[PDB]
């Protein structure tokens, strides 16, 4: 009864029609809702919110004062009563306006489920936003990705797992500098994360496990080596083998390959 | 009860919870109390950050016990519970947010015995990083006691991540402005190639904590005066395989001096660590 009654204003004082046809339409929609039409239920509640906003405006008061919530209670009342997801009605309407002592209280006295409050927290401001996301907690910056890399098992996998995903190559070199990283491993990460897209992808076919569970060994470099040399691109290997494992002979065995088949002297 | 509070079809279609004997006046009293509280609440709370907290901490303890904000704080903290459902676990949001503007005030005041925690909703004026920055640099605090205290409250300000991004550098690592800039560089250099080949015929003391934790995040921190160069010298000397991708990356952009006295201070040292991953890479 309260829902149908409150639906009057922004269906009659906003639309021009005979009230009887409106009544018939509303009755049809009501019987439809009785059938548990979730979509129709959502539409009906949406209209309820719209008309409620109109009515709130009509009373000529602040759109988010105390009596505002007093009239707004029915908004939660309906949604809960009909077993529909608690709609984010006035939480946002206060969120954009930077008024915390409404997003605290009115968050509270209806039991706003903890996912929604945090999820909608990202509307306030620069300030009173960091004091709030951390308030009840319970990357893309090299000064951060490495600052928060003192937390893993040791290190030798968080940095590599984070750097294989986003194509970067000034992280792997730091990765193979902390105490306990397999020097013959990070080479796979560099040479696979400093090439083009298709080259970086089609070479990955040798892998079987997922991204964070594929500890490299002295075997994956084999397919990496072969894939890189096929479809000519050698100034990358002839380049990595200097940062990593040094003048050891494989470097020269590949250094021949620049003076021949590319440079021809 | 309706008539007395004021002092059929009028009523049996309103929407209080149930028409039981008490619930009507119960809700009336609860709503009226919450409103009469929150009104005076906003009134009081509508009334320098560190300076203001310092001053509020200089009064007498009996005076501080009567903080108007605190005075109504427990009133509302209890009204919310007394006006709410029963049997369902009400997550005490007001408590959680009161703790974070109480405990942080306490720590940021103590690090500056005991302390009279006055009006605590005065530090919500500025953001998180700003406060730690002000305390760390301005009022001569040592960047170890603070990182010690914040440990024993279960917080996450990250006393290193607030000192690095206030005096060091804007190093950024995107991933989509690389494949959208290779196809731009390949064109701009080509246009600059044809039209030129067709011519064919104090200086910080937080280095203490910085070096204390994870020396790598001290080397990269340095690379972002002559004393700074001197620190970089040794701190990179202890690292063999990093100064190879900083000298096979410094020649084909500028060329004397030393391998560190040239970079650490110039915009030659922020397009070189990262590759094409920079806003100012192209120029």
């Amino acid at each position: 009864m309260k829902v149908a009654n409150i639906i009057l204003s922004y269906k009659c004082r906003n639309e021009d029609a005979q009230y009887s046809f409106i009544r018939e339409s509303v009755a049809e929609k009501l019987s439809k809702l009785a059938d548990g039409e979730k979509t129709t239920t959502e539409e009906l509640l949406v209209l309820l919110e719209e008309g409620t906003w109109n009515s709130i405006q009509q009373q000529e008061i602040k759109r988010l004062s105390s009596e505002s919530s007093s009239q707004w209670a029915l908004v939660v009342q309906f949604c809960r009563l009909h077993n529909m997801k608690l709609s984010i009605s006035y939480l946002r309407e206060c969120a954009k306006a930077n008024d915390w002592l409404q997003f605290i209280i009115h968050s509270q006295l209806h039991n706003y489920h903890p996912a929604e409050v945090k999820s909608l927290i990202q509307y306030f401001s620069p300030v009173i936003q960091d004091h709030l996301r951390l308030a009840f907690e319970n990357m893309t910056d090299l000064f951060e990705i490495l600052l928060q890399c003192s937390e893993e098992p040791d290190s030798w996998h968080w940095l590599l797992v984070e750097a294989v995903k986003q194509q970067a190559p000034i992280l792997s070199v730091l990765a193979s500098c902390l105490q306990g990283a397999s020097a013959i491993s990070c080479l796979c990460v560099w040479i696979i994360t400093s090439v083009e897209d298709n080259v970086a992808t089609e070479a990955m076919g040798h892998i079987q496990d997922s991204t964070e569970d594929h500890t490299w060994n002295l075997e994956d470099l084999s397919v990496i080596w072969r894939t890189l040399l096929t479809r000519q691109k050698s100034k990358t290997l002839i380049r990595g083998f200097q940062l990593f494992f040094k003048d050891s002979p494989l470097l020269l065995v590949m250094e021949m390959y620049e003076l021949c088949m590319f440079f021809r002297n | 009860y309706l008539l007395m509070s004021a002092s059929i079809t009028e009523l049996l279609q309103m929407c209080w919870p149930s028409l039981s004997e008490d619930c009507v006046a119960s809700h009336t009293t609860l709503s009226q109390q919450l409103d009469q509280v929150l009104q005076s609440l906003r009134e009081a709370l509508e009334l320098p950050p560190l300076s203001s907290l310092v001053e509020q901490a200089a009064q007498k303890a009996p005076e501080a016990e009567a903080h108007p904000v605190q005075i109504q704080t427990q009133l509302l903290q209890k009204n919310l519970g007394k006006q709410t459902p029963s049997g369902s676990r009400q997550m005490d949001y007001l408590g959680t947010f009161f703790s974070y503007c109480s405990t942080l005030a306490a720590v940021l005041l103590q690090s500056l015995v005991e302390v009279k925690v006055g009006n605590p909703f005065v530090l919500l004026q500025q953001s998180s990083s700003q406060l730690v920055s002000h305390l760390l640099f301005e009022r001569q605090v040592p960047p170890e006691r603070l990182a010690a205290l914040l440990a024993q409250e279960n917080l996450s300000l990250s006393v290193p991540q607030v000192i690095v991004s206030c005096c060091c550098e804007p190093l950024a690592l995107c991933s989509s402005r690389q494949s959208q800039q290779t196809s731009s560089l390949l064109t701009r250099l080509g246009t600059l190639a044809q039209l030129h080949a067709s011519h064919c015929l104090l200086t910080s003391s937080a280095l203490a904590f910085l070096k204390s934790r994870s020396k790598l995040l001290a080397t990269v921190a340095c690379l972002g005066a002559e004393q700074v160069a001197r620190e970089c010298e040794r701190l990179l000397e202890q690292f063999p395989l990093f100064e190879a991708f900083l000298l096979a990356a410094w020649e084909p952009l500028r060329g004397g001096q030393s391998l560190a006295v040239n970079l650490c201070g110039w915009a030659s040292l922020s397009t070189v660590l990262l590759g094409l991953h920079s806003p100012i890479a192209l120029d």
